């Protein structure tokens, strides 16, 4: 009778990122640059939610 | 380096606390101050991440 390990990967790290702070977190100025984008804010973190 | 040619703007103090529009030497942002125990060699006055 040989047992046998057998390894499955069910999930990763639920990795989520503000936006906002990534590109320009500090600056406000940029954040009002950043807002004429589309919806990067959302879309892009919904994504990955 | 030893920051040698400033500008007019008069010095304020430290705080702990959280979020304080820093402008260290012009380097601008935000975020908690707190102090901490870094060695900090004399020719080396700003560390980074």
């Amino acid at each position: 009778i040989s047992i046998t390990t057998e390894v499955m990967p069910v999930s990763m790290a639920k990795t989520s990122v503000d936006c906002n702070m990534y590109i320009c977190g500090d600056s406000t100025e940029c954040a009002n640059l950043l807002l004429q984008y589309g919806s990067f804010c959302t879309q892009l973190n919904r994504a990955l939610s | 380096a030893p920051a040698t040619v400033c500008g007019p703007k008069l010095s304020t103090d430290l705080i702990k606390n959280q979020c304080v529009n820093f402008n260290f030497n012009g380097l601008t942002g935000t975020g908690v101050l707190t102090p901490s125990s870094k060695r900090f060699q004399p020719f080396q006055q700003f560390g980074r991440d």
